[PDB]
RNA sequence: AGAGGGCGUGAAACCGUUAAGAGGUAAACGGGUGGGGUCCGCGCAGUCCGCCCGGAGGAUUCAACCCGGCGGCGGGUCCGGCCGUGUCGGCGGCCCGGCGGAUCUUUCCCGCGCGGGGGACCGUCCCCCGACCGGCGACCGGCCGCCGCCGGGCGCAUUUCCA
RNA sequence: ACCCACCCGACCCGUCUUGAAACACGGACCAAGGAGUCUAACACGUGCGCGAGUCGGGGGCUCGCACGAAAGCCGCCGUGG
RNA sequence: GGAGCGUCGGGCCCAUACCCGGCCGUCGCCGGCAGUCGAGAGUGGACGGGAGCGGCGGGGGCGGCGCGCGCGCGCGCCCGCCCCCGGAGCCCCGCGGACGCUACGCCGCGACGAGUAGGAGGGCCGCUGCGGUGAGCCUUGAAGCCUAGGGCGCGGGCCCGGG
C-alpha cells in the first residue's frame, strides 16, 4: 500500500541524501523536499508537485491521477499556470481545496509556487 | 440541532463557572475556621497557664506531636544503621527537612540518629513558610511545584484536604492524614544557613548544632528558609 | 551527593522490537496507538508481547488450543495468539474456531479452514473488536525448550533434577562417581 | 545588503578553546586530536587542579543553537546545480556550501543559480 | 580451564592438522569434469544405455 | 563481521578487556581438560557428574543394526495412513476395520502412549507393547505380528 | 627543471636565512584577560527588508460574469457493462480439466501374482444467469456538483507590474 | 586562531603495586610497520524461514562458465544428522 | 596593651557542598501526538404524552447530588419557528482537520550526573576493498602536502579559503 513502501522507502532510497545532518529527498512530486511522510509524491495515492516551466514563464502543477496504477506514463497530468500571480495562488489554492485533493500539501505548495514565482524575475541590479 | 447544542456548551461551562465559585468559598471559609481554630489553641494554652499560676500549680503543656527534622551532615562516611533511618525519613542529602509525628518509634528513631541532624519542634509560622515558599509535592513520583489548589484536591481529594490551608492545619494540627499529607510533602531542599553555622560535629547542649533545638529550631528554620 | 543506589534505575525491558520486519513494524505502530489511545489493558498486552523474541513468544499447538477454547463460557469467543499456531497431528476432530495469530502453519491452516473456521490477522481484529472484547488471549508452553531442562539448580547435587551439558549419553560417559553410590557418592 | 537568516538567536557557546591532548606541547608525534587519558596514575585522568579538561558531555551546546554558523544559518555541501533546489524551501535557515573539487567553470553557475533561488552560498567570491 | 557449566569436550586438533587440511575448492570443477566424462561416455555408447548394464 | 566485533571497542584500553593485576597469560590452569581430580575438581563435581570411573558391560563389535528398534505412539497412529481411510470409516454397515502396516511406514515397535480413537484397526508391528495391545484390544482392533 | 641523468608529489625530526614578539626563578601547560601582528566580513550610512492598507505618478492586459472545447476530483436511486470477493442455484467442467490418494473394481485393455493405461470414489482447481452483504482504490461509457487550462465578448471607479 | 605580558594553579607519560613525580623500571627526536585474528566443538542470548517436523550434506539434471567456478531444480525431497 | 595561652560575643572569607536560574546528556512517566474540549469530574441525544416561572421541598453542615453570564433566547403574531457552522466565528469547532509527523520522528514534566579493573549501548568519527545508488566530482584541475585564514561538532574528526 502505502505505509509497507514507505517502510522500505525511508532508508535504502535513490533520492535520500545525507550529508552534514540534514536528510532531504530530492525526487520529483517532492515539495519541501523534507523526507517524511507527508512530503513523498511517489508513494501516495494524492499527489501535488510544483515544478518551474521549462520555457521559463510560468509555473506548471502536477497532479496524481488515481485512474490507474502501476502505470508511470499516464500516472500524472500537468497544467502550466503563467498568470498575474495572485490568480496563481488562487488557482492552486482552489486546485487543493475545492477538489478535496490532500489539503496537507495545500499550503506548502503554495510557498513553493510563490518561491518559483520570486525565482522567475530580475533578482539584483 | 446546532443552536442546542450551543445551549448546552453554554450550559456546561456555567455548571463549571458556579461549581468552581462553591469550591472558592468552601476554601475561604475552612481557612477562616482554620483561623478560628489556631486563635482558639494559642489562647487556651495562655489560659491554662494563667489559672495554673492563679494557685499554687504548675500547667505541663503537652509534648508536641510535630517536629521538623533537618540533615545537617553530608553522605560521606554514614554508618549503615543510619543510613537506614535517614532514607527512611527521606533525609537523603545535606541541609533537607521533613515534619515528623512524635511517638515512642519516632523519638527512638531520632535519638539514634542524634549526631546527623538537627530537629525540633516547629511553630506555625514556620509551617507556613515551609508551604508555601517551598511547596512540592508528589504527583506521578514527580515533584511537581503547587502552584494550585487543584493539585492537592486531586491527590488528597479522598482524604479531605483539599488546599493548601488544609495541607498546613493537618501538619500542625496533626490527625488522622498526617501519613498521606507527609507521603505527599517532598522533602524541603532548604538552603544553608545565612549568618553561618555555630558548630556542626557536637550537640546543642555542648554549644553545637546538631541534636534537640526544641524551641530553637525556629530560628535555623528562618535561617535555611 | 544524593545516595541513589543507580543499579537498577535503567529498566531493561523492551521498548521496540529488535528485528527490522517491516509488517511486524506497522502491527506495532497501531497497537502503539491502540495502546495510548485506547482505554483497555488487551491492547497493551498485545504489544508487549509484539515486542518479545521468537524465544520468546512460544509456537502453541492445535490441541491445547482446542483444549482452552473448549472451556465453558467461551463460546462466541475469539483465540488470540501473539505466537505462532502449529498443527498436532494426534487430534482428530476439531470445532469451529475463530483464531489470531502471526502466523499459522500450511497444515493448521487447513485443518481450520476445512473444520470451518475463521483466521484471522491482528490488522483484522483491531478492526473486528479494536478493545478486545470477545477475546482470549493466550500463550505457548514457555518452559517448553530443551534449554530451560538444562537450567536451575546444579546437578551433581542432591535434590536436583538438571539434565547435564552431555556431547553424547550412553553407558561410559556419566552415570558413574557422582552418580552411582558403589562409585563413591551419589546425589 | 545580505542575505539574513530566519531567526537570529544569541549562539552561546560553554567554551570555544580547543580540547588538546595532553603531553602534545613537549611531544611533536602526539597530536592535538582528543585521546582520554586511561593510565593508572594520570593528572589529567584523574582531574588535579589547573590542568587540561576532558570534554564531557557538560559542553554540549543549546540544540537550537548547535552546527549553527556566526551568521545564523546552517551549511550544507552542494556539488551541482540540481542539488541547489534541495535547499529551496530551507533559504531562510540553511546555506549551501560548494565542494572543494567543484572546478570554476560551474561554480559560476552555481552561484547564479543560488542567487536566482536566494540562497546563500558562504563563498562565492573563490575562484572566478 | 573448564569454567561454569559446558560440555566437558574433547576436539581432536592435537595433531598437525593444519599441514593435512583437505580445501574442497576443486568441487565444482570435480562435478563438470564428471559431467564431461559421462557425457563423453554417453556419446561414445551410442545407442547403448547411458548409466549402464 | 569484524565491524562489531569485541576488538573494535577495546581499542584505546590497554589490558583490552582481560585485566590489569592478572594478565591475560597463556594457559593459567593448564591445556583443555586438565586436573580432573585435582584443582577442577569443584567444577567436575557440581557440574559433571559420573565423569570419572567405569560401569557396566563391554560390547566389542557393537552395531546399531542388531538394536534398531524405532518406536511409534498409539497417538500418532493414524498420520502414517492417509485421511481419507479414516473418513472411509463407520460406515459400509460392517467394521471396515483398516490396516495399518507399521513396518511399511517405518516403525517396528508400537508403544501405548496418548489417547487411540474409536475405530477397529488391524495393526501390524514386528513388536508390540503391552498398554499399546491393551488400547487396541479396548478400542476393538486387532495386533498381528510380523517379521 | 618551482620536472636538470638516484630527477613524479616532496611531510615530520633537524639546519640556515628573513620578519615579528620576548628573555635572571630550566623549558613547556590549564583557567581568566590585556596588548601587538597576518588574514576574513563590512562600510565614503548597513540601517535589512517580507506581507496588508492610504495617497499622488504612470501601464499593458485581463480577472468579476457568459460562450465553445479539453483535462481532473467527488458521488447518488448504484444508471448500464466488464471486473472482483463471501454464500446460495445448475453438481452443472467431473468424459466437451489436469494432478494426488495406504478407498474399490484384476465386471476392463496391453506388456508378462506384477507394472502402466482405462472405470467409479474422495481431495485440490473452473463454467452460466439471478439475489443479499461489504461496489470493495480492479476498470470504463453516460448524468450531476466542483476545480484547472485554451480562444472570444468583457475599455477601465474593476485588473495587475516600476518607483 | 600566531606571539608576548600579568594573577592563580600546575612535579613526566606508560606499567608492577596497598602506595610513583620518584634516588623503581621503558623512553634523544621523527616517518612507516606493529599486537585479540581464522577453523572446529559447544553453551547462552538475538534476527529469519518452516514447523513435529526441519535441513539438502554428498551427488545428479540444466549453459556453451563474461558476469560463474554463481544461480535454478530433484518418484535421489530424505540415505543420513 | 599579642599576631601567645584559656573561656567567649558580633561582623566577615570561600569548595565542584546547599538554594534559585540557563544549557547538555541519561533514566523514569501504564508519558502526549494517526488528530479534541476537557481540568477534585461526577454524559450527549433522537422518541410518545401533559404542558410550565416553574423548576428534586435532602446536613450553622460550613462542601462536592446541582444553581442564578439564560432553561421560554429572540422574532412574526394567544400560536408557530427553537434553521445549516463552504461557515457559531470561537480558547475549541463531536463537519475535514498541522506550520509541529525522517512515528527508528516530534513534544511535555520529574529526578540524577565521580570512577580504575570490567561490562553494555550510540557514532551523520576515521582506513581499505566490494554489490547497489548520486543524469555524483574532475586537466576551466583528482588524490596527497603546507597554512599567521573562516568555521562546525562536548569529542572522535569534518567542511571551506589561499599556495
Ligand atoms: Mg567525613
Ligand atoms: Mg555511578
Ligand atoms: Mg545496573
Ligand atoms: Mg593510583
Ligand atoms: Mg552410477
Ligand atoms: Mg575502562
Ligand atoms: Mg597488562
Ligand atoms: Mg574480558
Ligand atoms: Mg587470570
Ligand atoms: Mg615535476
Ligand atoms: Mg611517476
Ligand atoms: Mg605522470
Ligand atoms: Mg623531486
Ligand atoms: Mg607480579
Ligand atoms: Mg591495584
Ligand atoms: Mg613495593
Ligand atoms: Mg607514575
Ligand atoms: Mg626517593
Ligand atoms: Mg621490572
Ligand atoms: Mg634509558
Ligand atoms: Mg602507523
Ligand atoms: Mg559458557
Ligand atoms: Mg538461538
Ligand atoms: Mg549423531
Amino acid at each position: 500500500s502505502a505505509h509497507l513502501q514507505w517502510m522500505v522507502v525511508r532508508n535504502c532510497s535513490s533520492f535520500l541524501i545525507k550529508r552534514n545532518k540534514q536528510t532531504y529527498s530530492t525526487e520529483p512530486n517532492n515539495l519541501k523536499a523534507r523526507n517524511s511522510f507527508r512530503y513523498n509524491g511517489l508513494i501516495h495515492r494524492k499527489t501535488v508537485g510544483v515544478e518551474p516551466a521549462a520555457d521559463g514563464k510560468g509555473v506548471v502543477v502536477v497532479m496524481k491521477r488515481r485512474s490507474g496504477q502501476r502505470k508511470p506514463a499516464t500516472s500524472y497530468v500537468r497544467t502550466t499556470i503563467n498568470k498575474n500571480a495572485r490568480a496563481t495562488l488562487s488557482s492552486i489554492r482552489h486546485m487543493i481545496r475545492k477538489n478535496k485533493y490532500h489539503p496537507d500539501l495545500r499550503m506548502a505548495a503554495i510557498r513553493r509556487a510563490s518561491a518559483i514565482l520570486r525565482s522567475q524575475k530580475p533578482v539584483m541590479v | 440541532n446546532f443552536a442546542e447544542l450551543k445551549i448546552k456548551r453554554l450550559r456546561k461551562k456555567f455548571a463549571q463557572k458556579m461549581l468552581r465559585k462553591a469550591r472558592r468559598k468552601l476554601i475561604y471559609e475552612k481557612a477562616k475556621h482554620y483561623h478560628k481554630e489556631y486563635r482558639q489553641m494559642y489562647r487556651t494554652e495562655i489560659r491554662m497557664a494563667r489559672m495554673a499560676r492563679k494557685a499554687g500549680n504548675f500547667y505541663v503543656p503537652a509534648e508536641p506531636k510535630l517536629a521538623f527534622v533537618i540533615r545537617i551532615r553530608g553522605i560521606n562516611g554514614v554508618s549503615p544503621k543510619v543510613r537506614k533511618v535517614l532514607q527512611l525519613l527521606r533525609l537523603r542529602q545535606i541541609f533537607n527537612g521533613t515534619f515528623v509525628k512524635l511517638n515512642k518509634a519516632s523519638i527512638n528513631m531520632l535519638r539514634i540518629v542524634e549526631p546527623y541532624i538537627a530537629w525540633g519542634y516547629p511553630n506555625l509560622k514556620s509551617v507556613n513558610e515551609l508551604i508555601y515558599k517551598r511547596g512540592y509535592g508528589k504527583i506521578n513520583k514527580k515533584r511537581i511545584a503547587l502552584t494550585d489548589n487543584a493539585l492537592i484536591a486531586r491527590s488528597l481529594g479522598k482524604y479531605g484536604i483539599i488546599c493548601m490551608e488544609d495541607l498546613i492545619h493537618e501538619i500542625y494540627t496533626v490527625g488522622k492524614r498526617f501519613k498521606e499529607a507527609n507521603n505527599f510533602l517532598w522533602p524541603f531542599k532548604l538552603s544553608s544557613p545565612r549568618g553561618g553555622m555555630k558548630k556542626k560535629t557536637t550537640h546543642f547542649v555542648e554549644g553545637e548544632d546538631a541534636g534537640n533545638r526544641e524551641d530553637q529550631i525556629n530560628r535555623l528554620i528562618r535561617r535555611m528558609n | 551527593g544524593v545516595d541513589i543506589r543507580h543499579n537498577k534505575d535503567r529498566k531493561v525491558r523492551r521498548k521496540e522490537p529488535k528485528s527490522q520486519d517491516i509488517y511486524l513494524r506497522l502491527l506495532v505502530k497501531l497497537y502503539r496507538f491502540l495502546a495510548r489511545r485506547t482505554n483497555s489493558t488487551f491492547n497493551q498486552v498485545v504489544l508487549k508481547r509484539l515486542f518479545m523474541s521468537r524465544t520468546n513468544r512460544p509456537p502453541l499447538s492445535l490441541s491445547r488450543m482446542i483444549r482452552k477454547m473448549k472451556l465453558p463460557g467461551r463460546e462466541g469467543k475469539t483465540a488470540v495468539v501473539v505466537g505462532t499456531i502449529t498443527d498436532d497431528v494426534r487430534v482428530q476432530e476439531v470445532p469451529k474456531l475463530k483464531v489470531c495469530a502471526l502466523r499459522v502453519s500450511s497444515r493448521a491452516r487447513s485443518r481450520i479452514l476445512k473444520a470451518g473456521g475463521k483466521i484471522l490477522t491482528f490488522d483484522q481484529l483491531a478492526l473486528d473488536s479494536p478493545k478486545g472484547c470477545g477475546t482470549v488471549l493466550l500463550s505457548g508452553p514457555r518452559k517448553g525448550r530443551e534449554v530451560y531442562r538444562h537450567f536451575g539448580k546444579a546437578p551433581g547435587t542432591p535434590h536436583s533434577h538438571t539434565k547435564p551439558y552431555v556431547r553424547s549419553k550412553g553407558r561410559k560417559f556419566e552415570r558413574a562417581r557422582g552418580r552411582r553410590a558403589s562409585r563413591g557418592y551419589k546425589n | 545588503a545580505a542575505l539574513r537568516p530566519l531567526v537570529k538567536p544569541k549562539i552561546v557557546k560553554k567554551r570555544t578553546k580547543k580540547f588538546i591532548r595532553h603531553q602534545s606541547d613537549r611531544y611533536v608525534k602526539i597530536k592535538r586530536n582528543w585521546r582520554k587519558p586511561r593510565g593508572i596514575d594520570n593528572r589529567v585522568r584523574r582531574r588535579f587542579k589547573g590542568q587540561i579538561l576532558m570534554p564531557n558531555i557538560g559542553y554540549g551546546s543549546n540544540k537550537k543553537t548547535k552546527h549553527m554558523l556566526p551568521s545564523g544559518f546552517r551549511k550544507f555541501l552542494v556539488h551541482n546545480v540540481k542539488e541547489l533546489e534541495v535547499l529551496l524551501m530551507c533559504n531562510k535557515s540553511y546555506c549551501a556550501e560548494i565542494a572543494h573539487n567543484v572546478s570554476s567553470k560551474n561554480r559560476k553557475a552555481i552561484v547564479e543559480r543560488a542567487a536566482q533561488l536566494a540562497i546563500r552560498v558562504t563563498n562565492p567570491n573563490a575562484r572566478l | 580451564a573448564p569454567s561454569r557449566n559446558g560440555m566437558i569436550l574433547k576436539p581432536h586438533f592435537h595433531k598437525d592438522w593444519q599441514r593435512r587440511v583437505a580445501t574442497w575448492f576443486n568441487q565444482p570443477a570435480r562435478k563438470i569434469r564428471r559431467r564431461k566424462a559421462r557425457q563423453a561416455r554417453a556419446r561414445r555408447i551410442a545407442p547403448r544405455p547411458a548409466s549402464g548394464p | 563481521p569484524s565491524r562489531l566485533r569485541k576488538t573494535r571497542k577495546l581499542r584505546g584500553h590497554v589490558s583490552h578487556g582481560h585485566g590489569r593485576i592478572g594478565k591475560h597469560r597463556k594457559h593459567p590452569g593448564g591445556r583443555g581438560n586438565a586436573g580432573g581430580m585435582h584443582h577442577h575438581r569443584i567444577n567436575f563435581d557440581k557440574y559433571h557428574p559420573g565423569y570419572f570411573g567405569k560401569v557396566g558391560m563391554r560390547h566389542y563389535h557393537l552395531k546399531r543394526n542388531q538394536s534398531f528398534c524405532p518406536t511409534v505412539n498409539l497417538d500418532k497412529l493414524w498420520t502414517l495412513v492417509s485421511e481419507q481411510t479414516r473418513v472411509n470409516a463407520a460406515k459400509n454397515k460392517t467394521g471396515a476395520a483398516p490396516i495399518i502396516d507399521v513396518v511399511r511406514s517405518g516403525y517396528y515397535k508400537v508403544l501405548g502412549k496418548g489417547k487411540l480413537p474409536k475405530q477397529p484397526v488391524i495393526v501390524k508391528a514386528k513388536f508390540f507393547s503391552r498398554r499399546a495391545e491393551e488400547k487396541i484390544k479396548g478400542v476393538g482392533g486387532a495386533c498381528v505380528l510380523v517379521a
